[PDB]
């Protein structure tokens, strides 16, 4: 046949050998995934309970306001389209590019391909795919446009940071309140991940051949070096950041008191 | 069979062989490379030091002079006074053609090779990468070689032009014209399949014997051909006695068996010497091991055949995890056996073999022949006892001086020689001898475990007449039934065949072994007599020569006593005062004084 | 606890093969070469092996422990439960010659394909000066002993026999990075490391990096910086 069962490989009958519990990783991953995008998308189309006009909170997946129909008080930087046609999202500046930042990272390109399209759903167990191209074909070789949607992920944490940042108001001056503490780790934590990314450790100094001869870059090459030794671990904590944030403003908005610190 | 024609067969890539094909190449020649595994897999990728070259980068009072009696003095004044002036005086050389290659050790502040310090040496003069720097050069002279090949491609029109390598491949003759070499015999250990290599000029630089003993830290291949082979073509071995061994190293998990174990630990809780550590430490390492097996002798000798070294009643657990990191980790990732809560299994091992072919100091050896020889499988360097680190630079160093003299003698020859079929015949025919009924068998398996008994109870680091000679007499009758071996199976790689095809190699380093140690009544570095305590007599302008008188396949060996050449020219230097060469040296300089 | 272990061993050649069970004394302590040389010793002298040297500083002893390619001198046999069995079979990627020695040719053919490192054609030997902040990253492909597992579990040339001519393989891959990374060298490589051995038919699924005994960060440290630097030269639209 295919692969393993080539007629010159050793006559081995089996899709694989491994005896242990190999199928539990995809699935882990395709259930995480498949949560957060379905809580992410109603979120971000349910259309209400995304602003405290109190103690001005407002949640990342309502990041730029640039719409007339945001709660008064909402857009940070101006409204400038009308009202949306019910489908387009009240973030579609941002949560497009959010959504291609994610989905051409070299973490999550490895996490899909594993589990999704079942190119190697293990390490060594048999690919059920006969013919295979990998990241040549046209589809798949716009993966390599990762580093300017690490460009736009840059700019959309900037906005996220000036919004945590002015999220600091209570009625009467200055406040604080655990809505902030939770917007400031979620900010916080979306630069960590930002800067665990792999097109940023080549374009701040990965590119470089001689080391010696810049020492300041040499720096942030291995601060960033050792950031990104963890990238995996950040993808998820960010996405369980994003989740616990925008639930906790939902709640806040409708209905349940804000746990203030600062008098309203 | 199959035939190839060519200029130079290398039988070995290593260190010695890979640096010997690469000058022979340079020179102009057809080289043949012959490996009995896979490329780039030799036992040159277990060393872990360096390569010790005068090259000045750390402290700029060292020198030539200085690494020159630095050898001297760890060889007892027993080596080649020619072979130790001469890598002295071009290690530093080889060392810096070899990042020309794309090596890359360890950097100073300065950019230069870093050198490290060890115990024989004066100054610092270890080049090193790590603790891999067999790797990287064997590394490096492979991808030079893929390089030179590549070059091959480009400019003659194919990669095998000039350099051909043959991995997985055995030599088990040498075919002879009338004293010159004319070709070489082996087999495929895939197929089974004969080879013949017609080359007038042939280099040895196989390696050691270890795989004779039972404890050991020697790769599969360390056989003892080579040796065997030079010696049962027409050549002589020198200093086969001096065998280095160490008097630790685990015995008993047999996934750490040849392991040494440094004195560093044993700067701490040790084995048991009458006092401090049930300190007497460091008392030196031939005592070591006459405690050692004076209590294993008569004595509370634990299953495995060692002792114990325990290390727990000691620094209780973190002080050992970071004083001794990678043993920790090595030995509690293999062996599941964590230094801070058990005690260790250690024993004599063996690991250097100081004697072999008895080369010519400025071109490779041989008597008659254009047989070459360089590596470990030569002698003359390192005389009674070897240095750290001069086991790795003189494999580069010799392994040119081996390839160049190769391609003189090549260029140098009026008509070439050509092999006989009544020769071949002979060889095929003992290369299948294991293929018959042989009625009342043996096994490949149950000699080589007896071979390996023997040899490490009878002939190892104590030695003594009445129990050398008790060795003697069984390899006698161990050689009587390889008489009767016999292979199960067919050729397509049958290790047990391999494995009977090397006993004859065996058979004949050990008898050489054996047969050198007790002739050699006085103790001096790596041999060590019992009734003989006193050092360094005059048996240092001897060297006690071993060749074949005759016969057939395991042949008897004969022993001989030749004395050295005058031993300096001025290479009596001041550095040499007579205070330290009158301990050593008969009354016999009668110039050295100033 | 010296008990007798269930062992399968695959035993064949080219032509077809099968799964033997064996019965092997197993001690405290013994990796999995151990019980493959009692196994000769007692049982079947002519298995098939490779082996060299018995400390992971080589690569001969590459086999399928348990379905997961491993070195054999280094699985620890107490890994596994003393009631369950082991089976070992080769690699199954490369063609088989006998019972666990397997034709890796392959990888030495494409050995000789990657431009060799070259220096400046003026420098002499004794002058080379390079730092160790610049040969830092280079010296850690440095350690690759020739196991060739990363070549084995490679979906790309694993599980597809037509992608053998087109990929390389995640260890000549890490040698064109490391010659890339080599602060003297002076061929660019870029352009063909993806335009002749193919390196956009890795996806980065590691799964490299999880078999190699060298714990070498193949993926990270080789692959990924490799694709954007292909990336810069082909595929970035700042012109
Ligand atoms: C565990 C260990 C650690 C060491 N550490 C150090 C150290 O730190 N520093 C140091 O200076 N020295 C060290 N040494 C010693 C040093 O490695 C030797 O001087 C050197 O490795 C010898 O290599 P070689 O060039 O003679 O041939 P090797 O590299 O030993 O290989 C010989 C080659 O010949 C081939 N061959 C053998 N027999 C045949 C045959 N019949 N037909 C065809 N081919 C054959 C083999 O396949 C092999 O490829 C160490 C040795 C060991 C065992
Ligand atoms: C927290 C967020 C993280 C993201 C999580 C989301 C989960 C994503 C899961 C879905 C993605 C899974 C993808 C896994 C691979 C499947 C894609 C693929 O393989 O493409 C195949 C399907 O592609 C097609 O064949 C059809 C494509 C034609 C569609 C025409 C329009 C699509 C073009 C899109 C333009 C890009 C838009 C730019 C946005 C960045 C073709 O196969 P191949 O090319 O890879 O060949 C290899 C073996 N033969
Ligand atoms: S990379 Fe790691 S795995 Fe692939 S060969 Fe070199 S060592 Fe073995
Ligand atoms: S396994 Fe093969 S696909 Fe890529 S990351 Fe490692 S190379
Ligand atoms: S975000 Fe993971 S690689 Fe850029
Ligand atoms: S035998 Fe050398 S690596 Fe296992």
């Amino acid at each position: 046949a295919t692969g393993v069962f080539s007629p010159r490989r050793a006559q081995i009958p089996e899709r694989t050998l491994r005896t242990d519990r190999w199928w539990q990783a995809p699935l882990l991953t395709n259930l995480g995934l498949a949560a957060f995008v379905i809580y992410a998308t109603i979120r971000a189309f349910w259309g209400s309970a995304y602003w405290v006009a109190d103690y001005h909170y407002l949640t990342p997946f309502y990041s730029p306001c640039v719409s007339t129909a945001c709660a008064p008080g909402s857009s940070h930087f101006g409204q400038w389209v009308g009202d949306l046609p019910w489908f387009i999202p009240m973030a579609f500046i941002s949560l497009p590019f959010l959504l291609a930042f994610r989905l051409t990272c070299y973490y999550y390109r490895k996490a899909y391909y594993r589990s999704v399209w079942q190119s190697p759903t293990a390490c060594a167990v048999a690919e059920p795919h006969a013919k295979y191209t990998g990241e040549t074909r046209f589809p798949l070789i716009l993966q390599n446009i990762h580093r300017y949607f690490f460009y736009a992920a840059v700019l959309i944490s900037l906005v996220n940071t000036y919004d945590a940042i002015t999220a600091f108001h209570s009625p009467s001056g200055f406040g604080f309140g655990l809505g902030n503490v939770i917007l400031t780790g979620n900010v916080i934590l979306l630069w960590v991940y930002t800067l665990s990314c792999h097109s940023c450790r080549h374009v701040t100094g990965g590119r470089l051949k001689h080391f010696s001869k810049h020492p300041v870059r040499y720096w942030i090459w291995t601060q960033v070096s050792k950031l990104n030794t963890r990238h995996m671990l950040f993808a998820w904590i960010t996405l369980g950041t994003l989740v616990l944030t925008d639930f906790y403003i939902m709640l806040v908005a409708s209905g349940t008191i804000s746990d203030l610190r600062f008098i309203g | 069979l199959e035939r190839h024609s060519y200029d130079v067969v290398v039988i070995g890539a290593g260190g010695a062989g890979l640096r010997a094909v690469i000058e022979a190449r340079e020179r102009g020649l057809r080289v043949a490379v012959v490996t009995k595994s896979l490329f780039g897999k030799a036992h040159t990728v277990m060393a872990e030091g360096g390569c010790a070259a005068a090259m000045r980068n750390v402290n700029t009072k060292d020198s030539w002079q200085v690494h020159f009696g630095d050898t001297m003095r760890g060889g007892k004044f027993l080596n080649n006074w020619r072979m130790a002036e001469l890598h002295a005086q071009e290690a530093p050389d080889r060392v810096w053609e070899l990042e020309t290659y794309g090596a890359l050790f360890d950097r100073t502040k300065d950019g230069k090779i870093s050198q490290r310090n060890f115990g024989g040496h004066t100054y610092p003069r270890l080049a090193h990468v790590g603790d891999r720097t067999g790797l990287e050069i064997i590394r490096t002279l492979q991808q030079k070689i893929v390089s030179l090949q590549q070059e091959d491609k480009r400019e003659l029109g194919d990669y095998e032009a000039r350099i051909r390598v043959f991995h997985e491949t055995s030599i088990t003759e040498l075919i002879l014209d009338d004293g010159k070499i004319a070709g070489a015999f082996g087999y495929y250990r895939e197929t089974g399949n004969f080879v013949l290599f017609e080359a007038p000029a042939v280099v040895l630089a196989t390696g050691g014997i270890g795989k004779s003993f039972k404890v050991s830290s020697n790769s599969w291949e360390y056989t003892g051909d080579g040796h065997a082979l030079a010696l049962r073509a027409g050549s002589a071995l020198i200093n086969m006695e001096f065998i280095q061994f160490h008097p630790t190293g685990m015995v008993w998990p047999l996934s750490v068996k040849g392991i040494l174990v440094t004195e560093g630990v044993r700067g701490d809780g040790g084995v048991l010497k009458n006092s401090e550590g049930k300190t007497p430490d460091l008392l030196p390492r031939d005592e070591v091991a006459r405690a050692i097996n004076a209590e294993v002798k008569a004595g509370r000798g634990s299953p495995h055949g060692g002792v114990y070294l325990d290390i727990a009643s000691r620094m209780p657990a973190e002080e050992i995890k970071r004083r001794l990191p990678s043993m920790y980790h090595q030995f509690i990732e293999l062996a599941e056996v964590d230094i801070t809560k058990d005690a260790m299994e250690v024993g004599p091992t063996c690991h250097y073999v100081m004697g072999g072919i008895e080369v010519d100091p400025d071109t490779a050896a041989g008597a008659t022949p254009g047989l070459f020889a360089a590596g470990e499988c030569s002698g003359g360097m390192h005389g009674s006892n070897r240095l750290g680190g001069n086991s790795l630079s003189d494999l580069l160093v010799f392994g040119r001086r081996a390839g160049l003299g190769a391609a003189d003698y090549v260029r140098a020859l009026p008509d070439r020689p050509k092999v006989s079929e009544a020769a071949v015949e002979d060889a095929t025919r003992l290369v299948l001898a294991p293929f018959e009924p042989k009625a009342e068998p043996e096994n490949p398996y149950t000699l080589h475990a007896e071979l390996q008994q023997s040899m490490n109870d009878l002939v190892g680091i104590i030695r003594k007449e009445a129990e050398i000679q008790e060795a003697l007499d069984r390899l006698q009758e161990l050689k009587r039934r390889y008489a009767n071996v016999t292979v199960e199976g067919g050729r397509v790689f049958n290790p047990g065949w391999h494995l009977a095809i090397d006993m004859r190699n065996m058979l004949l380093v050990s008898e050489c072994v054996a047969k050198a140690a007790l002739q050699r009544t006085e103790s001096r570095g790596g041999h060590t007599r019992d009734d003989y305590p006193e050092m360094d007599a005059n048996w240092r302008n001897t060297l006690l020569v071993c060749r074949v008188s005759g016969g057939d396949p395991v042949v008897p060996d004969v022993t001989v006593t030749p004395e050295q050449q005058v031993p300096m020219r001025p290479d009596l230097l001041g550095c040499f005062e007579l205070s330290e060469l009158e301990k050593y040296y008969t009354p016999e300089e009668l110039a050295e004084h100033p | 606890a010296t008990y007798d272990a269930k062992l399968r061993v695959w035993r064949g050649d080219d032509t077809g093969g099968e799964l033997h069970d064996y019965t092997v004394e197993v001690n405290d302590g013994e990796v999995v070469l151990d019980i493959i040389h009692r196994l000769q010793a007692t049982q079947t002298p002519d298995l098939a092996v490779r082996w060299n040297c018995k400390a992971g500083k080589c690569g001969s002893c590459s086999a399928e422990i348990n379905g997961r390619p491993r070195l054999m001198c280094m699985t620890r046999m107490s890994t596994f439960g003393e009631d369950e069995v082991v089976t070992v079979t080769p690699l199954r990627t490369f063609p088989v010659m006998r019972d666990l020695v397997t034709d890796v040719s392959f990888n030495y053919e494409k050995a000789r394909q990657i431009p060799s490192f070259t220096p400046p054609k003026d420098l002499q030997p004794g002058e080379y000066r390079m730092q160790q902040e610049d040969v830092n990253r280079s010296q850690e492909f440095r350690k690759c002993i020739e196991c060739f597992l990363c070549q084995n579990v490679c979906h790309v040339v694993r599980d597809h026999e037509e992608n053998k001519e087109n990929f390389a393989g995640p260890r000549f891959h890490m040698r064109i990075a490391e010659l890339d990374m080599h602060p003297l060298d002076t061929v660019d490589r870029k352009e063909m490391a993806q335009d002749e051995f193919g390196l956009g038919y890795c996806n980065i699924t590691k799964c490299c990096t999880e078999v190699c005994p060298e714990h070498i960060k193949i993926t990270d440290n080789a692959l990924i910086p490799m694709k954007e630097r292909v990336a810069d030269r082909k595929y970035d639209p700042i012109v």
